[PDB]
């Protein structure tokens, strides 16, 4: 997860012999590994333009992270005081979780040196003017290499409190109204007092089959804040988006359909998932007026095809689901959750009551943006047939089931 | 209007006092006293010097200026304006005349005030002197030749300009860089909560906020007094925070207050940061380690969350110190600004009645609660308050008086603590509720009909402003509406806070004025005793307006006041028509004048019982244990002043007092040049000289301008032996040079009798005088005392035992001496305790350098005579025996049970800790009492 | 990580997972082997030790300056809490003889806690110059 520190050393600019290493843990670690401080001493203590900046550079097989600090005051010799708490890491890692810690350590020591002249007086030599460093470096090194955390008191009111956090990918901006959210965790037990009220309103409506517009209307929420809350929950890797379930939808098998075969516990979960708890009434309705075996579930997963809607697929195979007591919505949801099937979205590209002005405006904007049938149906709060009738009144259109 | 080309010339201040002077002979078309634009331009924007529009007033030359200057058309005084112009001599400029002034009135003229006290009435008088006067940027103005001021911003039509014109409708804003600032750190469970970047929020507070704000204070060279106090709500229940309902406050809680830094100047910022860091590191041991009566300590207690914290209690704790307008005067600082540092995001669960009381209190006093949040800005409108009504109904509201700032590509603006910290183990937050089981309709008999019915329904479905829901946003005009009406005419708030604006452009409507208002009328007239002095109706009227501005009234000018006056000319400054309108949240005052001299004042007067009593636990700077507070923070308030008696005493007395300050002069070292003119003889000579200087400062009419001893007091009373006055009455003139245009009269009481071991008392009783004149008079008296080897120092008027019940932030400690003379048999005597009951305590105070204050005390007496004793300022209402340090930095007080009080003199402001350790040491107190017994025997 | 010395529970493993301690049940399958989780300290648990006399008692120390003593019969809240309030803990160890005395090292200082005396330490060993890393009791002497 987090890279261990290779060598921590505290470099200060002496007014007589220039930049030098004061303390270094492990002792003589840089010279044993062929790292010569005089080669990059002009980067550790650079000009004040480069100071107070997150400096990270590569030296051979090692990456050297530092935050140079320069304080200008007439109390010090040569009218300035410069130091650097320098961290050495290997090159083949990610030093991104450690960079804010080193930056905040440098800023806190800048504050302490500007306040009470801690590091300058810690040298016990009156040539810099007109608590142990080595113990602090040992504690920082071993606490960050053994616990990824530290609480090291350096004074009667000052302590080094560093916690290394992982870096997460930012959420996408592709979330829209027609996407349904799937909560991968039980969100009711995660709710403490620090949650956002909007997110707290969203939580009792993420049931895996409600659209973001439907959740916004149910919770009396603006869709933009719901979009941002779903993005924040995506940022913590707990909600994955999906599609609105309709029988007018077209589902096709994906390339991962063999993972229904090459997995010891996927098919058993399918058996425990897709079946009604009792003999449901849907398993008694005609088409017009033990648990199911894993081979049956696989044969039902194969029989989906492109250009064939779920109504036609379900009316071609309805005795199988009636006899095996299979919920088709749960079947499709499990197929989408295991990424063994995908939905072919419908695109109404161009070459009944009187529709409103704003309704026809947003319909025209959706048509001119080549939006799907799901987004138009969500925006107009209408089924597919009314949208199709209004589009046929407006012009001639073709549907792509991609 | 043609443009008039002209040359340039400079002159010294010894020839003229104006800024820009023209020639009326050379410009006959320009009348004197008219707003005249000045610009060096050739109808082109020549870099930066080509666009220099500077306003001034057309004024003619003088006799010496006309005799000397010949080749210079414009004579401009050298200094700041010459540096701003950046032009050499005899440079070609142009002159344009604007005959209209009301269209060129600047919207905002800023004014920065340093190192001095300026009241709101003094700001009103200064703006009255700034009517029809042109100013430019960074101009060092003056007021009574002692109050400087830098104009750091001029605004007009939403644009910043270098120079502007100040008119009647110019909303001039006075800001102070010498101000009292209060920081309330809201210590909760979220102070140690990590942000998404990886920093605890108190680390942000002590490493990015306070050092940067101190650097910004030093860069502007502000001279503030900071006051930092912790603010803790402790949850005493074992219930989890996930079970708390949104809107309901905590039923079982304990509230703490740890004052870290008292009223301390910001030049000691190193000590301030050290004390803040030490107390924040020690606060966990102080609070979470409770003491059990079984002889050991149990690690118990929990900090409340930010949402359920005691936020309104913190705001009322802040507003405790402004309840009394007639408190002690900070003569070097002006504004009282409160900053609340919180680790939340502007969401607080509050009580409804306490929210109403907090709003009504904050609308009646001069504070701006600037909340700063160390977390990121959330998805809702801030600040957000959630409360439950009487029917358990959740509501959301945004208070007008709270302003939220945030201290700092996609940024995570929603806080999920259990997923950021990974507090829930992966096997125990697995999803339990899944997709539903496709329930039927009980109207469907076919599978195709079920599919059709599923596809048909697949797409179906005045102190606060009430937000309908936090999840829906507000309009732009609504978000523009969120600002307080009493502060409607205003980084800059943090560094240079602003006083209460002199004017308000708001008023109640016609239906609201007749709904919940009652009418009281005054009729106040000049008295013949005060017209012997230079006192007409005008200066008495503006003294009354000075008192109203001191209490917190703002002079209403605008549209609603004009539209409500005509339903029977509005004024802002000071002819015979002086129709002003002054309004606070409690009462509205309409004041009109005439040529007869009668001032008509109409008072339109407009919850505290439906809030439970709340006595928190307060730890001051010098205490070691949490003790019960002496004041209710919720139930103390700004009382409606008895304005009838105020107008009666300004025209010319139980439960009424004005501005007041007690002054103590003390014996100190004698300068070596004084010895070339007994030390007791020269000190009593200096005291007599000070008394003569006070009696030579007596305010005179225009008609006329055409005992020492040693020992206890009762021994001297019975030695020279019904009401015996121990002080004299005198009404002095504060300003003899006539800097101000009004009467500055103050009442002086001085002690008739004096001891070298007894403190000498000077009293100053003033109502409407300018405090800077009082301050320089006190400085002159202090210089006169220091020339003769004394030291005049400023001291609280109220007793030391009363300070916690007035000012909760002040330091105050309980002193329990280790060696009790009445209990320990090592020092016990009936005759000694009969002759002197507090002999050992008096000797302990005297050995540490504490002079005695209350000479008329009945706890150190031997006999009683002269039944009634009274000072000239009233009866001595003293409960204990007060003691003053010889340096005057600290105040002591001796009770009847031998326990001491001890508190510093923060108004004037190592030895305090030395005396606290001496009182709490067996060896030192035993040695002092042994020395006392040795002196008693020998 | 620490094996439970109870002979009747040879399937228990206590391991630190940042701020929470995870008790593993090896009789359970490898997919779900976690039995219960101790939700105590806010920062990372530093060391864990079992009482040798009573193997159902566990003491945890952490970076957030807290030492919590747990009972495996009721593994929901600790029955004993104490703190040093200044320095992060490094180890916690039990006394082999006296079954209610435990010591913790917090930086340069070593504090010995009595389980019946609350958060007040029995003694504070303060003879070390640098930071104390490890602490250990004597199995034979009561007070070494």
């Amino acid at each position: 997860g987090f890279v261990p520190i290779h060598t921590i050393f505290y470099s200060v600019f002496h007014p007589t012999e220039g930049s030098k290493i004061k303390y270094e843990f492990p002792p003589n670690n840089l010279k044993n590994h062929g790292i010569n401080f005089n080669t990059f001493k002009n980067y550790i203590i650079p000009k004040p333009i480069l100071c107070h900046k997150l400096i990270t550079f590569k030296y051979g097989t090692y990456r050297i992270v530092c935050y140079p600090v320069t304080i200008n005051s007439p109390i010090y010799a040569r009218n300035f005081f410069s130091f650097n708490f320098v961290f050495v890491f290997p090159y083949d890692c990610e030093t991104s979780p450690y960079e804010p810690a080193i930056t905040r350590l440098g800023k806190m020591f800048k504050v302490l040196e500007e306040q009470n002249q801690l590091l300058s007086k810690s040298e016990r030599d009156p040539v810099f003017f007109d608590f142990s460093i080595q113990d602090l470096l040992m504690r920082i090194f071993q606490d960050l290499n053994n616990y990824s955390e530290c609480l090291i008191p350096i004074d009667e009111g000052n302590a080094v409190d560093i916690k290394i956090f992982p870096l997460l990918r930012p959420p996408t901006t592709c979330v829209s109204l027609e996407d349904v959210p799937l909560s991968s965790v039980n969100l009711k037990k995660i709710i403490d007092v620090n949650w956002d009220p909007t997110m707290m309103s969203i939580v009792p409506y993420i049931d895996g089959l409600n659209s973001i517009a439907k959740i916004s209307k149910l919770s009396n929420s603006d869709p933009g804040l719901v979009i941002e809350c779903i993005r924040h929950l995506i940022y913590y890797k707990c909600v994955t988006l999906s599609d609105i379930f309709q029988f007018s939808n077209i589902y096709a098998p994906s390339s991962l359909i063999r993972n229904f075969l090459t997995d010891p516990l996927m098919a058993s979960d399918c058996q425990s998932y897709v079946t009604f708890p009792e003999v449901s009434k849907i398993s008694n309705l005609p088409l017009n007026k033990f648990l199911p075996t894993r081979s049956c579930l696989f044969d039902l997963y194969r029989s989906l095809s492109q250009g064939q809607t779920l109504k036609t697929w379900y009316e071609s195979k309805y005795m199988i689901l009636k006899e095996n007591n299979i919920d088709i919505r749960r079947f499709i949801t499990f197929g989408l959750e295991k990424r063994i099937i995908y939905r072919c979205y419908s695109f109404p590209v161009m070459i009944m009551p009187k529709l409103s002005d704003e309704e026809e405006g947003i319909l025209e904007e959706s048509i001119r943006n080549a939006e799907t049938f799901d987004k138009i149906c969500v925006l107009l709060s209408k089924p597919k047939l009314e949208v199709e009738s209004y589009l046929n009144e407006l012009g001639e259109f073709k549907v792509i089931n991609s | 209007i043609k443009a008039y080309q002209a040359e340039l010339g400079y002159h010294e201040s010894r020839f003229s006092e104006n800024l820009v002077m023209l020639n009326l002979v050379e410009f006959p078309d320009i009348k004197p006293g008219d707003l005249v634009e000045l610009k060096t331009y050739h109808k082109n924007p020549s870099a930066s010097n080509g666009d220099k529009k500077i306003y001034f007033i057309a004024k003619d030359f003088d006799g010496e200026t006309k005799r000397r200057a010949k080749t210079s058309n414009v004579s401009i005084l050298s200094g700041q304006l010459q540096t701003l112009l950046d032009l050499p001599s005899r440079s070609r400029i142009w002159i344009k005349l604007k005959p209209n002034k009301f269209d060129l009135q600047a919207d905002v003229v800023e004014f920065n005030i340093k190192d001095c006290l300026l009241n709101r009435g003094d700001m009103w008088v200064l703006s009255s002197k700034l009517v029809d006067t042109c100013v430019f940027m960074d101009q060092r103005l003056a007021f009574l030749d002692s109050i400087r001021g830098t104009i750091k911003g001029i605004y007009r039509n939403g644009k910043k300009i270098v120079s502007g014109y100040i008119g009647e409708q110019t909303r001039i804003i006075f800001r102070s860089e010498s101000a009292r600032l209060i920081f309330l750190i809201q210590i909760t469970d979220e102070m140690w909560n990590f942000e998404e970047t990886g920093e605890q929020l108190f680390q942000k507070m002590v490493n990015s906020f306070f050092p940067k704000i101190f650097k910004k204070w030093k860069d502007v060279d502000t001279h503030h007094t900071i006051t930092i106090a912790f603010a803790i709500s402790m949850d005493l229940s074992d219930t989890s925070f996930k079970d708390l309902t949104p809107g309901e406050s905590l039923k079982n809680s304990q509230d703490y207050f740890r004052i870290v830094v008292d009223q301390v100047s910001i030049i000691h910022w190193v000590d301030i940061m050290e004390t803040l860091r030490e107390e924040f590191m020690e606060i966990r041991k102080d609070l979470l380690n409770k003491q059990t009566d079984k002889g050991y300590s149990v690690a118990n207690g929990r900090f409340s969350p930010v949402i359920k914290s005691n936020f309104l209690e913190l705001v009322n704790f802040a507003t405790t110190i402004l309840t009394d307008p007639f408190k002690q005067l900070d003569l070097r600082h002006t504004t009282t600004h409160v900053m609340i540092i919180s680790p939340g995001s502007g969401l607080f669960d509050v009580d409804y009645s306490l929210l109403r009381l907090t709003g009504k209190k904050l609308l009646s006093l001069e504070m701006t609660m600037d909340l700063i949040c160390l977390s990121k800005a959330p998805l809702h409108i801030v600040p957000l308050f959630r409360y439950r009504d009487f029917e358990n109904k959740l509501h959301h509201c945004v208070p007008l008086w709270l302003s939220v700032f945030f201290w700092n590509e996609w940024t995570p603006r929603c806080k999920i603590y259990d997923l950021q910290m990974m507090g829930i183990t992966e096997n125990e937050l697995i999803r339990e509720v899944d997709v539903e089981y496709l329930q039927l309709n009980k109207k469907v008999k076919s599978l195709s009909e079920f599919m059709n019915d599923y596809d048909k329904n697949a797409f179906e479905v005045e102190t606060w402003v009430d937000i309908k829901s936090p999840s829906i946003p507000v309009s732009s005009e609504f978000a523009n509406e969120l600002l307080p009406i009493r502060w409607k005419d205003v980084w800059r708030s943090f560094t240079t806070p602003a006083e209460l604006p002199i004017t308000i452009s708001d008023f109640p409507s016609k239906d609201d004025f007749d709904r919940n208002f009652i009418f009281r009328n005054h009729s106040v007239t000049l008295n013949t005793d005060q017209e012997q002095y230079n006192q007409t109706y005008k200066d008495l009227l503006r003294d009354m307006i000075y008192m109203r501005l001191l209490t917190g009234f703002q002079i209403c000018v605008g549209r609603q006041v004009e539209k409500i006056e005509l339903s029977r000319v509005v004024n802002k400054y000071l002819n015979d028509a002086f129709k002003l309108y002054l309004m606070i949240d409690s009462e509205i005052h309409r004041i009109t004048c005439s040529s007869s001299g009668i001032i008509d004042v109409e008072r339109y007067l407009r919850l505290f019982d439906q809030v439970p009593s709340y006595i928190p636990l307060v730890k001051t700077r010098y205490e070691s244990s949490f003790r019960d507070a002496m004041i209710d923070p919720l139930h103390v308030k700004r009382e409606s002043l008895n304005w009838n008696q105020i107008d009666q005493v300004l025209a010319g007395d139980r439960k009424w007092h004005g501005f007041r300050a007690k002054y103590v002069v003390l014996p100190t070292d004698i300068p070596p040049n004084t010895y070339s003119m007994n030390p007791e003889e020269i000190r009593v000579e200096g005291l007599r000289r000070l008394i003569g200087s006070i009696t030579r400062s007596r305010l005179r009419t225009e008609k006329e301008k055409k005992m020492f001893y040693t020992g206890p007091l009762y021994n001297f009373i019975n030695e020279q032996q019904p009401i015996l006055m121990l002080s004299n009455s005198l009404v002095i003139d504060v300003d003899p040079a006539g800097k101000s245009s009004k009467q500055e009269s103050c009442t002086v009481h001085y002690d008739r009798v004096h001891n070298p071991d007894h403190c000498f008392h000077i009293r100053l009783e003033w109502l409407t005088t300018t405090p800077k004149l009082i301050d320089d008079l006190v400085g002159n008296w202090s210089r006169l005392c220091e020339r003769y080897g004394l030291k005049m120092i400023e001291i609280p008027w109220e007793e030391l035992c009363t300070i916690p019940s007035v000012n909760p932030f002040h330091s105050f400690v309980e002193i329990k001496l280790a060696i009790n003379p009445w209990e320990d048999p090592e020092f016990k005597d009936r005759e000694l305790f009969a002759k002197s009951k507090f002999y050992y305590h008096v000797y302990l105070l005297k050995a540490s350098g504490f002079l005695l204050d209350n000479r008329a005390s009945k706890f150190l007496q031997n006999q009683d005579i002269e039944f009634d004793i009274m000072y000239s300022w009233g009866k001595p209402q003293f409960k204990y025996v007060q003691y003053i340090h010889h340096t005057g930095a600290y105040v002591a007080e001796l009770r009847e049970n031998g326990c001491l009080f001890l508190a510093p003199n923060n108004i004037y402001i190592k030895v305090i800790l030395n005396f606290k350790s001496t009182c709490l040491d067996y060896q030192k107190l035993r040695s002092i009492f042994l020395d006392a017994k040795e002196m008693w025997i020998t | 990580v620490q094996w439970s010395p109870h002979p009747a529970k040879p399937y228990w493993i206590v391991s630190t997972s940042n701020q929470k301690a995870i008790i593993w049940n090896l009789a359970k399958s490898s997919s779900n082997a976690i039995e219960f989780v101790l939700h105590g300290h806010s920062r990372a648990i530093t060391d864990i030790n079992f009482n040798p006399q009573h193997p159902d008692v566990l003491a945890t120390c952490s970076v957030d300056t807290y030492v919590h003593a747990w009972d495996m019969r009721s593994p929901h809240r600790p029955f004993y809490s104490t703190s040093s309030w200044r320095s992060a803990a490094s180890q916690v160890k039990w006394n082999y003889k006296d079954p209610n005395v435990l010591a913790s090292s917090h930086g340069n200082d070593i504090f010995v806690w009595d389980l019946r005396k609350g958060s007040t330490p029995l003694c504070s060993l303060k003879g070390h110059v640098s930071s104390v890393n490890s602490i250990d009791f004597n199995r034979f002497k009561y007070s070494e």
